[PDB]
């Protein structure tokens, strides 16, 4: 149902699949991220880090 | 078939890659199209003119 | 995890893959064939005016 | 040959395609008892044959005197899918379109079948119909245009609750869309399917995309029916009057759009909205001006793409989109002449928060220009605010958004000036300030204790 | 407080899925999983000893 994201070397790849297993992961597919271009490496994820720093910022100046 | 998968899927991302890129290449090539079928579109409308004015 | 749930998902991802960008090139050459009328009506005007 | 490629790449084709190869149906016990001659079911029997592997176009003439002739459901719509696959397939019944392509008398006959029996029966009928038209060779608007007037085919585009069908036809259109001659005829019927189009853009923006459920979602059905029918809209918008029109009388539901670009993840879907309303918003459009005015001051387009615009998403053409029409709205209502708007607003008497008047810049520039009798105009604003409140009453919904605009707006120009203090007073504009502090609506309140707080740091220093 | 543990989740799905290059050269496996919404209370459970199970 719900995208789940997972990231770890891949030297525990098998001690993951099996905990996670344990929980009730479905359809367990190890990829990289470049067969998903968006959300992977590019400009538009680093603005969408200086979007959340903005975000910071605003919360502690209302909490002031 | 895990680690057959992925590289199967490496395939499809690079494949998508190559599809989308014929069609730019396409889209560029039907600019220019555009302005040849449009120099012809002026000297058969050139002929068009001759026409009714030699008819005048 | 298993054989038959990851080799699902192989399929699945992979016509998303082919799927998403058919469409997406689709898109591309459709534009291309609004540039295509858009540029040509208006070069054709200018020249015609000349004509005329 | 092999035709177009089109409805075979779709899921929704397909499940359709299943129900009926998977029944079947002995044609010459149906000859035998006097429902069609005996030519014919020999004939059906051995084209499913040639489709799975044997040696024709002659074939064809048969399954066309067939169809027309028969009225029995069973047997129209189990040819009608062979003669589909076979169109399309380029491993098979390639010869079949050919004599379709060269004889423009196949296509007519072809057409009548179609509104008879079943309602899989007549989509298959369609498709095929389309599937030839589409093509390079066989070329009539009449056709379509006439399906799109009758009954049977346009109520099963009108359901939505069968994605499968719906969609079907959806694209059976947008096809015939991309070849331009069609799309007068189109656009003529545009009122009945239009709405139902909105709708399934609609539906689509309440559900979620958190899970994977037979509904719309983020799914393989919910992708292609989102895009296709955002597509067609996209292809009858090329032709620039059209899209002028479609504006101003669809305007309410064509503003969720740029909802649908926030909810989605999705270029297809994102890439599309983008587009058709940059389209709208290009200058070739006549009354542009017009379209750009109506998206700004109600719909508040403008706040909607700058937020846009930050959040990119890996597409080359959908950044160039989206910066396009940042460009365009923002650029087309700030240019006009200062004073020239506000007086316009000021006459109606239908003021309207707008970019210029949230920012003090436009009020600075303004106050030479009211003076002509100590801000004779802006004594104007003043007397205009304070009878709104008292004639018409006040805690009513018009009178509540001309009044709130207004405080914004005094607000400004006496930050600006301190000389203006003096027309409040005259004109009794000091008295109405106080009144709208303990009135209801929120948005009244706020402006109206800025409007006082601006006055009062001026009185004490 | 529910914005700011929003946005806190926004942050590590970025991360997570690779925003730079830099966490890139320090952990290479980036997986993909589906799991039920109704199940989704137990994978958070054990946030994961070396793993991060933070999904949507």
């Amino acid at each position: 149902m719900a995208l789940v994201q997972f990231y770890i070397p891949q030297e525990i790849s098998r001690d993951s699949a099996y905990t996670l297993g344990q929980l009730g992961l479905v359809q367990f597919r190890d990829l990289n991220s470049k067969v998903r271009a968006f959300q992977r490496t590019f400009v538009n994820e680093i603005r969408r880090l200086d979007n959340v720093e903005r975000q910071y910022r605003y919360f502690y100046s209302l909490l002031k | 078939s895990q680690k057959n998968g992925i590289a199967t899927l490496l395939q499809a991302e690079k494949e998508a890659h190559e599809i989308v890129s014929k069609a730019r290449k396409y889209r560029q090539d039907k600019l220019k199209q555009a302005k040849t079928d449009a120099a012809k579109e002026i000297d058969s409308y050139k002929i068009q003119k001759d026409k009714e004015l030699k008819e005048f | 995890l298993t054989p038959n749930q990851v080799n699902d998902e192989l399929n699945k991802m992979q016509a998303f893959i082919r799927k998403e960008a058919e469409e997406k090139a689709k898109e591309i050459q459709l534009k291309a064939d609004q540039e295509y009328e858009i540029e040509k009506t208006n070069i054709v005007r200018n020249e015609t005016n000349n004509i005329d | 040959m092999g035709a177009t490629k089109i409805l075979m790449d779709s899921t929704h084709f397909n499940e359709i395609r299943s129900i009926i190869r998977s029944r079947s149906v002995a044609w010459d016990a149906l000859a035998r008892s006097e429902e069609l001659s005996e030519i014919d079911a020999s004939t059906a029997k051995a084209l499913e044959s040639i489709l799975v592997k044997k040696n024709n176009g002659k074939t064809l003439i048969p399954l066309i005197h067939l169809l027309s002739t028969s009225d029995n459901e069973d047997c129209k719509k189990s040819v009608q899918n062979l003669i589909a696959e076979l169109l399309s397939s380029d491993k098979y019944g390639d010869d079949t379109v050919k004599f379709f392509q060269e004889d423009p008398k196949q296509l007519e006959q072809l057409f009548d079948v179609s509104l008879k029996g079943d309602f899989q029966t007549v989509l298959i009928s369609g498709f095929n119909v389309v599937s030839l038209l589409v093509q390079n060779g066989l070329h009539n608007v009449k056709l379509v245009e006439k399906l799109l007037k009758n009954n049977n085919l346009i109520n099963i585009l009108q359901n939505i609750e069968q994605m499968d069908t719906c969609y079907v036809c959806i694209r059976l259109l947008q096809e015939l869309a991309v070849i331009p001659e069609y799309r007068d005829v189109i656009w003529l019927h545009e009122k009945k399917f239009m709405p139902t189009l909105f709708k399934i853009l609609q539906r689509a923006t309440d559900s979620q995309l958190a899970t994977r459920i037979v509904a719309t979602n983020s799914n393989h059905l919910g992708i292609q029916l989102q895009y296709h029918s955002l597509l067609l809209i996209w292809l009858l918008t090329f032709n620039p009057v059209f899209a002028n029109e479609l504006v101003q009388k669809y305007l309410s539901d064509f503003l969720d759009l740029l909802k649908l670009v926030k909810i989605t993840i999705k270029e297809k879907v994102s890439r599309l909205c983008i587009s058709i309303i940059l389209q709208c918003c290009s200058t070739r459009v006549k009354q542009h001006k017009k379209v750009i005015k109506q998206l700004l001051l109600l719909g508040n387009a403008l706040p909607t793409v700058q937020s846009l615009s930050e959040r990119k998403y890996s597409d080359e053409e959908l950044r160039q989109d989206i910066s396009n029409l940042k460009e365009i709205l923002e650029n087309e209502y700030q240019e006009l002449t200062s004073f020239d708007e506000y007086v316009a607003e000021l006459d109606s008497k239908l003021l309207c928060w707008s970019p210029p008047h949230v920012d003090n810049g436009f009020w600075s520039d303004n106050i030479d220009e009211f003076k002509k009798d100590n801000y004779k105009i802006f004594r104007q604003l003043i007397e205009l605010l304070q009878a709104k409140v008292r004639n018409g009453d006040v805690n009513a919904k018009q009178e509540k958004i001309i009044i709130q605009v207004a405080l914004n707006d005094i607000t400004h120009v006496v930050e600006l000036l301190p000389e203006s203090i003096d027309v409040l007073d005259k004109t009794g504009g000091k008295a109405d300030i106080m009144e709208l502090l303990n009135h209801s609506d929120s948005r009244v309140k706020y402006e109206a204790l800025k409007a006082t707080q601006a006055i009062i740091g001026y009185t004490f220093k | 407080d529910s914005w700011f543990q929003d946005v806190t989740r926004e942050k590590a799905i970025f991360e997570i899925l690779n925003k730079s290059n830099y966490d890139t050269n320090r952990k290479i496996l980036i997986a993909e999983g589906w799991i039920p919404r109704d199940e989704l209370a137990t994978l958070q459970a054990r946030l994961g000893e070396m793993i991060a199970r933070l999904g949507i």
